[PDB]
């Protein structure tokens, strides 16, 4: 028999423990329908998250969708996680991409036609400068990020 | 330009947290802050390769008969005639060269000397001779393929510097060139201010203030878009745009590949 | 809140040492020198 | 076990979960036993690199598989040559001295 080359034990401190995980979190709710971990290695991190993306609201990349050269259109892939794509070019989306695997391909075709870029940057400085209402400005929070703990259980 | 980000904690939760695993959540929480700030730095300069790059496989890297910007390892015009892998692959490594010796072609500077892969590209070359020989296939060996050991795979024939873009959406390579000097890079990052952090309380519930604020700038070498005896009005900036490098950077070309 | 404040990102503006705020600049004062290359 | 041959481990003219060696999407246009038998190999290098990236902590570093697996791979060069089939000889492939058949 194959005793334990290719498998863990952890036999015991106690019988029938328990096991935690730290997952890292954005977006200030980090247990909800929605919320992302940080450092997921199957997922894109937001590049402009403290960024120009905090900077800004942006239409979302989704069927039918009219693109407007130089803006910026935001997604989530199936994998590959966070999407940030300049339009380059007066083009839809596949208004028939019902089917999130069909708008994921969608947009990995018009990334391939070089109709939509890959995009990252910071914001400008005076943008910065006056978040969290500094001189009467307003709709400024600053992005949030952090972390949760959460746990599973077994018994023999 | 510039970044920002904060941890808005309470003081509750710290508690808690030390309490329960010994923590306090302060380093916790700065170390995330700062963790994600450095990510997306990186992740910048990347994305702005890529989006600069030119096509590889185009105008004189093209042969004719093909589809203008993606090899197909399946595909008889990208592969050159080849039949199975064995052959297949080292024709992809043939295409490369021909694009590093495009970038010299554009830069004045020098050839291609170092690529971003996908892990599936690199597995292929990791898997072959890449020298000069009648066929080869086996069991990589040749670059880390990996993706948590390092970010740098290996050197193609000691002579590219190949890594991986384990966030590549779907599969690509781009090749360029870096000189001796920064300024022969045609890309490059110049940081001013990094990862000053904020702190205090916020009087209406008292509970704990923490962030951090950075700002850098990025930019493009006067000559990269390696197309013109002049700039409109002798004066420019060095800042990417769509106009001023979409599809433009001397320095770099970029290819999908399919079929592996 | 005091504000220094920015350029456009606008070339002009940066070389005039001008602001989108109080503070008056001084302009952009070095990143070296490149030249074209002869061949070969 | 997650299913392999499978999302960016699968090409698109192929099965989803199956490795054919019949099937010249799967052996990517090979033919003879030693050459074909070899883009399995290729196939689990895929796969290994997959599991690194998944877990975020490190690549394939076993395999556990049937005798008529193991008999392929100890019947060919599974390092990087031009072409090579022979004898069963690189990995043991019994049941009475062992569970283990050696370092692929």
């Amino acid at each position: 028999l194959i005793a334990f080359d290719i498998c863990g034990v952890q036999p015991m401190n106690s019988p029938t423990g328990q096991v935690f995980a730290l997952r890292a979190v954005y977006g200030k709710d980090p247990v909800a329908a929605g919320a992302k971990e940080a450092f997921h290695p199957m997922y894109g991190p937001d590049a402009m998250f403290s960024g120009q993306g905090a900077a800004k609201k942006f239409p979302a990349l989704a069927a039918s969708t009219q693109t407007t050269v130089g803006d910026i259109y935001t997604h989530f892939f199936q994998e590959t996680g966070t999407v940030y794509l300049q339009a380059s070019v007066q083009v839809t989306i596949d208004a028939g991409a019902t089917d999130a695997a069909k708008l994921d391909a969608e947009i990995k075709k018009q990334m391939e036609a070089g109709a939509l870029v890959e995009i990252a940057e910071g914001m400008a400085t005076s943008i910065a400068e006056l978040q969290e209402g500094f001189n009467g400005s307003t709709d400024n929070p600053w992005n949030e990020m952090g972390f949760r703990i959460d746990k599973q259980v077994i018994e023999a | 330009k510039s970044r920002q980000l904060k941890a808005a904690y309470s003081i509750e939760l710290a508690q808690d947290l030390r309490a329960v695993h010994g923590m306090d959540a302060d380093a916790e929480l700065s170390g995330i802050l700062a963790t994600e700030i450095m990510l997306e730095i990186n992740r910048e300069v990347v994305d702005w390769i890529n989006y600069s790059a030119q096509v590889g496989k185009s105008g004189m890297t093209l042969t004719p008969g093909s589809k203008a910007g993606v090899f197909d390892f399946q595909d008889p015009i990208d592969i050159r005639g080849a039949r199975w892998a064995g052959e297949s692959f080292k024709a992809l490594l043939f295409q490369i060269d021909k694009e590093a010796v495009e970038i010299a072609r554009q830069t004045g500077r020098g050839e291609g000397n170092f690529i971003i892969a996908s892990r599936n590209v690199v597995n292929v070359l990791a898997s072959v001779d890449t020298g000069i020989s009648y066929a080869a296939q086996g069991l990589a060996t040749g670059f880390s393929t990996d993706t948590t050991k390092s970010v740098f795979a290996g050197v193609l024939g000691g002579k590219y510097r190949v890594y991986i873009d384990q966030y590549a959406k779907q599969d690509y390579f781009t090749v360029g060139y870096k000189g001796p000097n920064e300024m022969d890079a045609g890309i490059y990052y110049a940081p001013y201010v990094a990862l000053t952090p904020l702190r205090g309380s916020d009087p209406k519930n008292f509970q704990p203030v923490m962030g951090f604020k950075t700002r850098y700038g990025i930019g493009i070498n006067p000559f990269a878009e390696s197309a013109a005896q002049a700039p409109a009005s002798r004066i420019q900036s060095g800042m990417p745009s769509i106009l001023n490098s979409l599809g433009k950077n001397a320095y770099f070309r970029r290819v999908y590949v399919k079929g592996i | 809140a005091e504000i220094g404040g920015d350029h456009g990102y606008n070339a002009t503006n940066i070389a005039a040492g001008q602001t989108s705020g109080a503070v008056t600049q001084i302009g952009p004062a070095v990143m070296g020198m490149v030249r074209r290359a002869i061949p070969n």
